């Protein structure tokens, strides 16, 4: 879902910095 | 019914075999305490959890219900060692556990094993509790026996030997009592 | 069972009430769907979701509480916002199964570490005082703003009727007095605190809070009044009440310009002309030294206590007032409050004594009915008094002048005495300032920037940021060098005393002197006394050892001590 | 066993957070990284309550599912590297104890158990001392001395931390173009790094910090301490070294320089000491020495 995307990249962010 | 002797015989065998390098401390520390009529043990946690971690976990789950076990045991190891009659006796422990501040304790902590310090700042008077306790029988004139123990009772009402509702009294005259008191710490 | 509604489909409310539409099973899993696709997908105007974001530092800080804003809920979806105003005690049942999803989807397992999670609502854009609450209101949101006048001990409460607890507070809470209407008593109501929210405010603040207004059946209310009367509570769900590098650096710049003990100074109480040595105690016992101690039994204060004589009228409540107003946490009139504030009293056997008892020590102790108990004091004392009736006498020593014991005049660090002397060109100023303040302040944003900088040289807010900074971060230390010169003006000054037969010069006054030195090390951020700091300390002291004396041994030692007092 | 800081004595959070590894891999000297620790125990399902609980004492629960909680979540901070295995003894009812951990103990003993030439002497006499105090703890009947040797391992890490830390954030650390230099002037208690070994446990503390700040250019490291009483500074001269998880070995350079200068230098200097990467030089003579240090190609 594209809509969704913005929650889930501040999830991922903790994996990427 | 069968897991308050499994308890109780485990107990009692950690009593009767911890050795660290060639001392039965325990067994030695129990002796020792009998011939002053000390009747009581000062038990360490990190000796019983080295023993086998099982004991520890039960006594940590359900401290309230364990304890007497392991004080009965106690008394069936002391009479052993100094018989070919004796009270029951006090089990004391001693921990290193991270210490609670006493600002900290809330609702997460009731009935479980908590360390903590502060000082005194009152004492109360000593006050009488029973232990061993005789029953007389209004009605028909039988009597028997109760035995309390101080941990978290009243009079029963099922009458024995109609015998009536509430028919039971005490015996002050033939009963058993122990010391108890009271205080604050800030 | 399985079919959904739409959202188009809820605006029709189409059973007999809204307490009987929400709980209906197809109605609310499709307020759950919605409020999930909701939490899921808000953003800024920067994308950026903030929900995901608060989720993250849930678990960062291992918490239970979920905040919302009201706002936010109601500029989507606006339906659920309306349904939340109407019937929260549902709503918020359904908000929080739906965040314990959002919480578990960004760390799983989550359940290990806290079973349930309640959602905090925030900015309810209606605002009520405990005047205008009336029956309608009742199973209802409200926000309410008061002061709390007396709070419970906490305990734990069964929290179902295999057991849990759950912890319980409960508080009283009473309209502020600005808001109370003229000739009206202040009304009153009691709050109930629950897991999360206990011990969250403190008798005497002043508070807001959001929460359900609730009502129940009470025998002893019907029977006093003899009719059918029920009482009523208010459920809290929520309660209300650091710098940046760019400050440091501000304060830094500022410190780094020359003068900055003087403008400082200056900014000190901006309304009250004149009365700079006034200004100059206060601000060094505003900052203070540090507090140090000496095992063998020997102890030194950073708090620096002042005491000033004022004649009648000569400004010392107004300053007492604006210190109240300027300091982080202070007492006016109770030591227990002051710890590590400021302490103020205004005029003047029992206070007397305890007030010895607390500047002898630093902690007051207390027995009771065999109980006995110890207590923190740690505070720098500002007094001020009128000496003996109507008006001071010069001609004689400080003692003759007030009510006090040896030791208080000993153990005090400044001593000053204010007067209402005569002079035409004086008069002239003061009364030209008090009626140009008096028309600047008439009720009659460039004008208020105006009016700012014209009273003071340093934006108090800068100000009262830069003493908060200075008191948490700055502790100097003394310079080994000049200390010989120390000893030897001490020697000197006490020499002279002994000479003219004035009362001797004390350790008290040199401990004094190294702590005021500190003070004004501190106020420029200097973590190095110098020897500018040293001579004004000296300064001080030296005139304020001075003034307590007859005016003979006063000329005596004016004329000694001219090296000290302006020179150095 | 886990490369973790004396895992089965303090706690778990005490085990992660101390860790030298742990520190170069998250960057715990900031609070952008002392999260990253509470986020990271807040995902794998552990209470941060009973992580800092001692570990003798954590709940057996924990204990047992503990191995099977690492391989789940060490992947996502880029920290698989701690699994590994190891050797683990143990004697009767007193618990186990791993290698790892011993000698930990042991050093720690030899670091802190208890004009100028004679001063020297006596601190060199000191320091032989802890020589039987650390071969009496060789026996299983003295296990009372191995305890102690723990609880100043505990303090001494603790210290060295909080020295770390301090270098980290005010940037004391010159970045010339052959190699990194960094001079300690003062401290919260700079005598601790007047033994070699002390010295060396900082200087490892920050060569892996070094190795993983960023990719490019491994170089030699200089750091140096002042001692108030004689006047001189105690110098060490330390290699790079390549990451855990990755081939001929590097070489230690520095004695031949260090012989050099020493042979040319007007400099008051002291090389008696058996690594000879390590010297000693007065408190005037150390920017002339460094300058012909830094002048020679040998570097
Ligand atoms: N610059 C000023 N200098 C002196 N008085 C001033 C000044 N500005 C205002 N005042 C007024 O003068 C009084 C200041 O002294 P203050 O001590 O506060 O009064 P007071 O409390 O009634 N006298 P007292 O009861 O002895 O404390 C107040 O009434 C002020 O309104
Ligand atoms: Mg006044
Ligand atoms: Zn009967």
């Amino acid at each position: 879902n594209p809509k969704s995307s913005a929650f889930f990249e501040s999830m991922v962010e903790d994996i990427i910095e | 019914d069968d897991d308050n002797t499994e308890i109780i015989k485990s107990f009692k065998n950690f009593i009767l075999e911890f050795r660290l390098d060639s001392q039965f401390i325990y067994r030695d520390q129990l002796r020792n305490n009998i011939l002053v009529k000390n009747y009581s043990l000062t038990v360490n946690m990190e000796h019983l959890i080295g023993y086998n971690e099982d004991i520890y976990k039960k006594l940590s789950d359900e401290p309230s219900d364990i304890i007497p076990l392991f004080e009965t045991a106690i008394t069936q190891v002391a009479k052993r060692i100094s018989i070919l009659s004796l009270p029951t006796f006090q089990l004391i422990l001693n921990s290193n556990a991270n210490q609670i501040p006493l600002r900290d304790l809330d609702s997460e902590h009731v009935s479980k094993i908590v360390r903590l310090s502060g000082i005194i700042i009152s004492t109360s008077v000593l006050s009488s509790r029973a232990t061993y306790l005789s029953i007389m029988c209004r009605n028909c004139r039988h009597t028997t026996s109760i035995t309390i123990n101080n941990f978290n009772v009243s009079l029963p009402r099922s009458c024995l030997s109609n015998c009536g509702p509430d028919p039971y009294i005490i015996i002050h005259e033939s009963s058993k009592f122990i010391d108890q008191q009271f205080l604050k710490l800030q | 069972l399985r079919e959904e509604l739409t959202l188009e489909s809820l605006s029709n409310v189409k059973a007999n009430s809204y307490s009987e539409w929400i709980t209906q099973p197809n109605v609310s899993r499709t307020i759950a769907r919605e409020l999930k696709s909701f939490l899921l997908e808000y953003t800024d105007e920067t994308g950026r979701s903030v929900y995901g974001a608060r989720i993250r530092t849930l678990g960062e800080m291992n918490s239970e509480s979920l905040e919302v804003n009201y706002r936010h809920l109601a500029e989507s979806k606006a339906i659920l916002a309306l349904f939340l105003a109407k019937c929260p005690e549902e709503m918020l049942k359904i908000f929080d199964l739906v965040a314990m999803e959002a919480t578990e989807l960004h760390y799983p397992d989550y359940a290990r570490i806290h079973s349930e999670i309640h959602v905090r609502i925030s900015d309810f854009p209606t605002i009520y005082s405990l005047r205008e609450l009336r029956e309608s209101n009742l199973s209802s949101l409200v926000r309410v703003t008061g002061v709390v006048t007396r709070r419970t001990g906490v305990f734990p409460q069964l929290k179902y009727v295999k057991t849990v607890y759950r912890n319980y507070q409960r508080v009283t809470l009473q309209e502020a007095p600005g808001t109370v209407p003229p000739g009206r008593l202040p009304r009153h109501r009691e709050v109930i605190l629950l897991a999360d929210l206990v011990d969250v405010s403190k008798p005497g603040e002043e508070v807001e809070v959001t929460g359900i207004y609730k009502n129940n059946y009470d025998g002893n209310l019907n029977a006093k009044n003899g009719f059918p009367v029920f009482a009523t509570i208010i459920e809290a769900n929520s309660i209300k009440r650091s710098w940046t590098e760019e400050e440091e650096r501000e304060f830094r710049k500022i410190s780094r310009d020359r003068g900055i003990i003087d403008k400082i100074i200056s900014s000190m109480a901006p309304s009250i002309y004149g009365h700079r040595d006034i200004k100059t105690a206060v601000a060094c016992s505003l900052f203070g030294g540090v507090p140090k101690n000496v095992n063998g039994k020997h102890s030194i204060r950073g708090d620096i206590n002042v005491l000033l004589l004022g004649d009648p009228g000569t400004a010392k409540s107004q300053i007492l007032k604006y210190v109240e107003k300027t300091a982080h946490r202070a007492v006016f009139a109770a030591l227990v409050l002051a710890d590590k504030g400021v302490c103020l009293i205004d005029e003047f056997d029992q206070d007397r004594t305890s007030i010895h008892e607390a500047m002898e020590q630093q902690s007051i102790s207390i027995s009771k009915a065999g109980i006995v108990t110890t207590l923190q004091a740690r505070c720098s004392i500002i007094a001020a008094a009128n000496p003996n009736g109507g008006r001071y006498n010069s001609t004689l020593p400080l003692a003759q002048n007030v009510s006090l014991t040896e030791p208080i005049l000993s153990r005090f660090d400044i001593l000053c005495v204010v007067r209402d002397l005569v002079d035409e060109e004086a008069d002239e100023r003061l009364a030209t300032f008090v009626v140009d303040s008096h028309v600047r302040s008439h009720p009659e944003l460039q004008r208020q920037r105006k009016k700012e900088e014209e009273i003071s040289p340093i934006p108090q807010e800068l100000l009262m940021k830069y003493i908060h900074y200075a008191r948490t971060k700055i502790y100097p230390k003394l310079h080994q060098m000049d200390m010989d010169k120390v000893s030897r003006v001490y020697a000197d000054l006490r020499r002279e005393s002994i000479s003219t037969g004035s009362f001797p010069i004390t350790v008290r006054h040199l401990e004094s002197i190294l702590r005021i030195a500190e003070s004004f090390a501190k106020m420029r951020l200097s973590e190095f006394v110098s020897s500018y700091d040293l001579d004004r300390a000296i300064k001080v002291v030296v005139d304020s050892f001075v003034d307590a004396q007859k005016v003979s041994v006063r000329r005596q030692l004016r004329r000694s001590f001219a090296i000290y007092t302006l020179g150095h | 066993d886990y490369y973790l800081f004396l895992l089965r004595h303090s706690s778990l959070y005490d085990s992660f957070y101390y860790s030298n590894y742990v520190n170069a891999k998250l960057s715990l000297w900031n609070e952008n990284g002392k999260k990253r620790l509470h986020k990271m125990f807040a995902r794998m399902g552990i209470p941060l309550s009973t992580a800092q609980e001692t570990w003798l004492y954590m709940d057996h629960s924990i204990k047992r599912e503990l191995g099977i909680i690492f391989d789940k979540n060490l992947d996502r901070y880029g920290l698989q590297d701690i699994i590994r295995d190891g050797f683990v003894r143990t004697l009767g009812y007193r618990g186990s104890i791993s290698a790892s951990e011993f000698v930990e103990a042991l050093t720690a003993l030899l670091e802190v158990g208890n004009n100028s030439a004679q001063k020297l002497t006596n601190l060199r006499k000191r320091w032989v001392s802890n020589f039987w105090l650390s071969w009496d703890a060789l026996d299983d009947r003295k296990v009372e001395l191995l305890n102690r040797g723990i609880q100043l391992a505990q303090d001494l890490q603790r210290a060295i931390f909080n020295t770390g830390v301090a270098i980290l954030e005010k940037k004391l650390i010159k970045h010339l173009r052959i190699y990194r230099l960094c001079v300690l002037q003062d401290g919260p208690d700079l005598d601790l790094y007047r033994n070699p070994l002390t010295l060396l446990r900082l200087g490892n503390w920050l060569i892996e910090c070094c190795a993983e700040s960023e990719d490019k250019q491994l170089l030699p490291m200089v750091l140096a301490s002042i001692d108030e009483n004689t006047d001189t500074y105690l110098v060490a001269g330390l290699t790079p070294r390549y990451p855990r998880g990755l081939k001929k070995p590097i070489l230690n350079n520095f004695s031949m320089a260090f012989q050099q200068i020493t042979a040319e230098t007007d400099a008051k200097v002291r090389i008696d000491n058996f690594e000879s990467s390590i010297i000693e030089i007065r408190r005037e003579d150390l920017s002339p020495f460094l300058e012909k240090l830094t002048l020679s190609g040998l570097l």
